[PDB]
């Protein structure tokens, strides 16, 4: 809940709060001031929402304190990296954070690729916000993945924010490690060797590795 | 021979490796061809007719080892027959255990052996394996789970002619074969020429409904030669 | 065109490919080398250097400078022969016969002594039998055939010209204990492969062989 | 045509093929003087306006039935199924009228089976 005060107001929003209510009026379209540095470990799950706002901001934004977002579901910090890349906005992957170089909204790239969400509710809904002002209509693959936290998000986007949404089709186990067993002298190594040559893959004697690993 | 280590990978073993590593395109290739065939061996021992194999395989896209027609059902014996055939034929193998109720020799009820024979096929890396839909569910599951890159031909034969193409009394078997097999094989009996028309019509309707699982559909008897 | 026919620089086979929806595509392939390999591997006797040994098979030779010679090199490289000695009229035409092949170990033989510890086990002749051989090429060829104990070494000559059935060069090689494989034998193989490429059916080679000899054909 | 038809009949030909498309006054005249010649009443459908399944051949069958000793109906196959439908059609006609046999074909390479 600290997102409103510690992110949006620095970004140029008029954030008014009471004890039990939060109202946010955003600044004129595409004039969001970038934030030089923000610690977001208290708002670990809200960095994706911050990232898309930074992508449309005036200047370079830097989010930190989100090491735990790598093994959360997908590599979320790298997900935002190369999904925003499709809008032509480069990010950088920091030790426990993400740097995002903002772009004027009118000259964003058209993500013809389509936005893959990694089946991550957070990723789908964050790019949902960006696609509100995009100069080109954005396709979001995996609509239904919002279900994890908010099934009716698309409903509310349509009902309250009056956003036109449309249905479209999605326009988009080999190489397993082989184990060889039996006993020494059986032709085990020769079969291994043959396979290595045939599949262009590395043979590894598990006895020899046990010797090298142990010393 | 004994001198295996000094050699470089034989075609025999390469064909084997190609399949188990998921690199076989045996099904795509066959299905991309307008007409395809596999030759059904009726020989009691592959070693004793090893000279004949390559001739017999001409024009076919695979060789069917009819395990039931072999002179022995010992897993070790059958494993050799498969390896000998792979080496000699150098084409895909169809590993078929046909039960006697469905026109073969293998006993219907002898399941313990059937399972072991089925696994001998899978372990040997055969490109196709034919399990009958009449087999109990616990074996259909076990063979399906360990199938690997073997293509399953889900089969049913109707030698006593209890089923019908037009009436749709095949559907229950089709439905079953659909979830178990990569290829459906339904075989009935023709009494008259019309019975081939009904089959052809049936097959067409099934392929329309499930494009992704191709079908081998035949009528036995001289009447059903057209099928 | 296939990677074989591209690097060899010659197409003997045209294959149509039905690209359903689109128009039909025409592919160029080379089955000449394919046939030569097949002839050396199977159509030469058992106990041939090819049947006896495994890659790398050591040295081999290609006399002549034609477009056949191009394919002969490719064939020998596939069978894993290296170095591949070349005997030809001039260094001018041998240089353009090498052009394209890189890392094959092609080297000209102008004198017998150059082959010490690397004399060829297999020779592929692309010179015609109608033409007489050049004195300087003969001096090289003659000595290569007489060298060692060809019979027990299992050595093999492959004559590409099939008229007559037995050429003067084959006659000499046979006297020195070499196994000779005639041109018709390659013709069968070459075509056998074409048939496979067109029909998707691989009949036995004996069938194609017999068709070419006229022992079992339709005419 | 009439004169040619009579040249056939006068020559004592064992079979004579008149098309059902011919006008009635000639169908009558050839039928009346047919003698011991067997009439093959024919119709061809090269433009493929007719169909075996739908029974758009019946009007021609009905006509050929009363003029011919042998009915000859020829259509076009576009697909293999079109031969099945023909075979089924012919069988139904022979059941209904045993006494007048039929030559039934599909043209084109698709209709070779017919």
């Amino acid at each position: 809940a600290r997102f409103a005060v510690e992110v949006l107001r620095p970004m140029g929003c008029a954030v008014e709060q009471t004890a039990t209510s939060t109202t946010v009026t955003g600044p004129p379209i595409g004039t969001l001031k970038a934030i030089p540095h923000v610690d977001m470990e208290p708002m670990t799950d809200a960095f994706l929402t911050a990232a898309v706002l930074a992508a449309v901001a005036d200047g370079t934004t830097q989010i930190t304190g989100i090491a735990n977002q790598r093994v959360k579901e997908c590599n979320r910090i790298a997900a935002m990296k190369d999904q925003l890349a499709k809008f032509g906005v480069q990010c950088n992957e920091l030790e426990d954070g993400i740097e995002v170089i903002g772009k004027p909204y009118q000259e964003l790239r058209n993500p013809v690729e389509g936005i893959y969400c990694y089946d991550d509710h957070r990723v789908a809904m964050s790019h949902s916000v960006l696609s509100t002002i995009s100069p080109h209509p954005v396709l979001i693959l995996e609509r239904e993945c919002t279900a994890k936290t908010w099934p009716g998000w698309w409903d509310i986007l349509s009902q309250f924010f009056k956003v036109q949404l449309d249905g479209e089709e999605d326009p988009t186990g080999t190489d397993r490690s082989i184990f060889i067993v039996g006993m020494r002298g059986a032709g085990k190594s020769t079969a291994g060797r043959w396979m290595s040559e045939l599949l262009k893959r590395p043979l590894v004697d598990l006895d020899a590795e046990l010797e090298r690993r142990e010393g | 021979d004994g001198s295996e280590a000094l050699l470089q990978p034989p075609a025999d073993f390469a064909r084997f490796v190609k399949l188990i590593a998921g690199q076989s395109t045996h099904l795509e290739d066959v299905r991309a061809k307008k007409h395809s065939f596999f030759v059904s061996l009726t020989v009691p021992n592959v070693a004793d007719a090893l000279d004949i194999i390559p001739r017999v395989v001409v024009g076919s896209d695979a060789v069917e080892l009819r395990v039931d027609l072999l002179e022995s059902y010992e897993p070790e014996f059958v494993a050799r027959q498969v390896a000998l055939l792979r080496a000699a034929a150098q084409v895909p193998i169809v590993y078929t255990v046909r039960t006697q109720s469905q026109g073969g020799k293998f006993p219907d009820e002898d399941y313990d052996l059937a399972l072991r024979l089925y696994q001998t096929g899978l372990r040997s890396g055969v490109e196709y394996l034919d399990l009958e839909m009449t087999m109990p569910d616990h074996i259909l599951q076990a063979v399906t789970d360990a199938k690997g890159f073997t293509s399953i031909i889900a089969s049913h034969h109707d030698p006593q002619c209890k089923l019908s193409w037009k009436s749709g009394s095949w559907i229950p078997f089709y439905n079953k074969a659909l979830q178990y097999g990569d290829v459906i094989k339904l075989v009935g009996v023709a009494r008259e020429m019309a019975d081939n028309f009904a089959l052809t019509n049936f097959k067409a309707k099934m392929l329309a409904a499930h494009d992704n699982k191709p079908m081998i559909a035949l009528n036995m008897g001289t009447a059903g030669k057209l099928s | 065109a296939t990677d074989a026919a591209r690097t060899i620089g010659a197409v003997n086979t045209i294959i149509p490919q039905t690209r359903d929806g689109s128009t039909t595509t025409l592919v160029g392939d080379n089955t000449d080398w394919r046939g030569m390999v097949h002839a050396l591997l199977h159509s030469s006797g058992s106990g041939s250097v090819v049947q006896r040994t495994a890659a790398p098979r050591g040295a081999a030779m290609v006399v002549g400078s034609g477009g056949t010679a191009r394919a002969a090199i490719y064939a020998l490289h596939d069978l894993g022969f290296a170095p591949i000695w070349i005997v030809a009229r001039s260094e001018e035409r041998v240089a353009e016969l090498v052009r394209g092949f890189d890392g094959y170990d092609l080297r000209r033989m102008t004198s017998p002594h150059q082959g010490k510890d690397n004399m060829p086990s297999v020779v592929i002749s692309t010179i015609p039998a109608t033409q007489p051989i050049d004195p300087s090429m003969r001096e090289v060829i003659v000595e290569v055939l007489k060298h060692g104990h060809p019979s027990a070494e299992g050595k093999v000559l492959l004559e590409m010209a099939y008229q007559p059935p037995r050429t003067p060069l084959m006659t000499l090689a046979e006297d020195q204990g070499w196994r000779t494989v005639g041109g018709l034998e390659v013709l069968a193989a070459q075509g056998w492969y074409q048939f496979q490429l067109w029909t998707g059916i691989t009949p036995l080679y004996e069938e194609a062989r017999a068709a070419v000899m006229g022992e079992d054909s339709v005419e």
